């Protein structure tokens, strides 16, 4: 469960991210494709080169979903419901991959939040992305 | 992956009793039922609407025969799994875009099917040997993924 | 989430286990120690030899906990509250191992329930053990 | 796992800037904060009750120095990680009873610590190189587990 401190930490971190959310989402995907090449199997229709507009556009959408999740941190299953449907029944991304993207989002946040990425905030963000991942896979079966 | 000589003997002996077409259809069917996201590769296969429809689907059964046939052949080369499955690894990465986690899920389902099929004959030591094998095959099929 | 059909399937399958619950628990543990030897790092205080009283005793405790969960499948968090506490605060078994024991329980059930282990029941049992595992790790952080 | 010559250069270049003592304490501290069940191996280490207590704990810092020191030594040895860590692998299995999953967790935390400390310099290709490295070290340390 996300604690009140977790929720405070997540809002603070994501708030500092602010308008860079989309750029950081794209960076996290890029990190994912390089660090965990098997994740590329879900994007054969993308140019996955550095600076790809397709990766940039998808990163914007991922980031916006996370912003929406933060804004509904007490009511995340409904906020993410359409994305839970989409991943469960259309995209059908193996659940194992959400941990990979979550790690890469954490790494991206670390690389951009020198002041904010304390051990406590680190822990909260890890819990939050695991929670988002759990919601996103909740309708798989 | 490294099997002992007795483990290799155990694998070979049990597999000699396997109807590969039958166990292949059963394992692939159960994969699509237990882990339904794996259905994403098989939109062309027709009716997958229920467990009975999946298990009874002749295209599901056909691909099951094909996959487990290749698995079976690979058991002749337990000393070279990486090399034995290298060209299939390339194909699954380059053209089929199959997440290697699918290979691990199928290995797990295969172990369940063997346990169901063989009952008490599927002893804890025989299972451990087969776990090494399905891990090794999954690792071999994943090796070329760049 | 566990559907009504999942609950029906689990109750029927585990009902058949009946008096063998402890035996099957011990067998699952032995299968786990042999197939996934890293799990032995949590039992250096046990005689892990085949047929040991320690492994038989622990198998029975694991099995009874599962019977408790099956009997209270509508509210497993409350049913397993003491056990969730124990694993989170004291045993601190890494969450990855719960999937290993769950796979070995599933294999043990498959080997003893030829009539009952249908594809649908297979799926339901896998979901149920994953749900139990989620409850037992829910308080880890 | 095997690193590209260019991945090796990226690893070596970044590590020349790493204060192994400090990064080591930071990484072990964060492991105990982010994945607090890992504190199970450090019962005698004193106060671990809050994040500030964990990070400031002298025994945590000292052990972090020790652990990352051995990590560092291994980076001279990237084509032979299994041989390099064989002795410590046996120790962790036989004497310390440490689940090798802990090595993967520490690997993840170390990558986060490097990103946090180095910022933009920790580029996606440099991270990718370090992921291969921490995976290889974790695998090498898990290798002797029987
Ligand atoms: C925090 C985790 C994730 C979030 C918030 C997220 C969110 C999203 C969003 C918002 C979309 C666009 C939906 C639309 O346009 O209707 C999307 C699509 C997609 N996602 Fe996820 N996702 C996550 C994890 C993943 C992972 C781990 C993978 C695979 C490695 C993945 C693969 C895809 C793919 C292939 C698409 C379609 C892309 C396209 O063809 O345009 N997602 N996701
Ligand atoms: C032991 C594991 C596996 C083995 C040995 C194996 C082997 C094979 C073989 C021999 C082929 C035919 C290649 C050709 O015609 O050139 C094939 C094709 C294919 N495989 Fe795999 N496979 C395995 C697992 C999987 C899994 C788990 C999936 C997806 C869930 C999968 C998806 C596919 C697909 C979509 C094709 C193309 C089928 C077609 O074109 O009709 N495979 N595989
Ligand atoms: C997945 C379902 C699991 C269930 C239902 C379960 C249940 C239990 C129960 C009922 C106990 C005894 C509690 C007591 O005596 O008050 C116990 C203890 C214990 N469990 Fe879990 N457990 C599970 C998973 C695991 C896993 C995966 C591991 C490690 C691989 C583990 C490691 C332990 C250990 C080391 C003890 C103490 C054993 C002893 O000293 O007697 N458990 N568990
Ligand atoms: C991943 C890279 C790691 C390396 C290279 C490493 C290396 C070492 C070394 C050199 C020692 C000293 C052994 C001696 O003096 O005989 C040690 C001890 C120890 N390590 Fe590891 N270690 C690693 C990860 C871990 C992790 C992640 C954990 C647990 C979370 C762990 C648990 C321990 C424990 C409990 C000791 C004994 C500490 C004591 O004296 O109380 N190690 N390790």
């Amino acid at each position: 469960v996300l604690s009140p401190a977790d929720k405070t930490n997540v809002k603070a971190a994501w708030g500092k991210v602010g308008a860079h959310a989309g750029e950081y989402g794209a960076e996290a995907l890029e990190r994912m494709f390089l660090s965990f090449p098997t994740t590329k199997t879900y994007f054969p229709h993308f140019d996955l080169s550095h600076g790809s507009a397709q990766v940039k556009g998808h990163g914007k959408k991922v980031a916006d979903a996370l912003t929406n999740a933060v804004a509904h941190v007490d009511d995340m299953p409904n906020a993410l419901s359409a994305l839970s449907d989409l991943h469960a029944h259309k995209l059908r991304v193996d659940p194992v991959n959400f941990k990979l993207l979550s790690h890469c989002l954490l790494v991206t946040l670390a690389a951009h939040l020198p002041a904010e990425f304390t051990p406590a905030v680190h822990a909260s963000l890890d819990k939050f992305l695991a929670s988002v991942s759990t919601v996103l896979t909740s309708k798989y079966r | 992956v490294h099997l002992t000589p007795e483990e290799k003997s155990a694998v070979t002996a049990l597999w000699g009793k396997v109807n590969v077409d039958e166990v292949g259809g059963e394992a692939l069917g159960r994969l699509l039922v237990v882990y339904p996201w794996t259905q994403r590769f098989f939109e062309s296969f027709g009716d997958l609407s229920t467990p009975d429809a999946v298990m009874g689907n002749p295209k599901v059964k056909a691909h099951g025969k094909k996959v487990l046939g290749a698995f079976s052949d690979g058991l002749a080369h337990l000393d070279n799994l990486k090399g034995t499955f290298a060209t299939l690894s390339e194909l699954h990465c380059d053209k089929l875009h199959v997440d290697p986690e699918n290979f691990r899920l199928l290995g797990n389902v295969l172990v369940c099917v063997l346990a169901h099929h063989f009952g008490k004959e599927f002893t804890p030591p025989v299972q451990a040997a087969y776990q090494k094998v399905v891990a090794g095959v999954a690792n071999a099929l994943a090796h070329k993924y760049h």
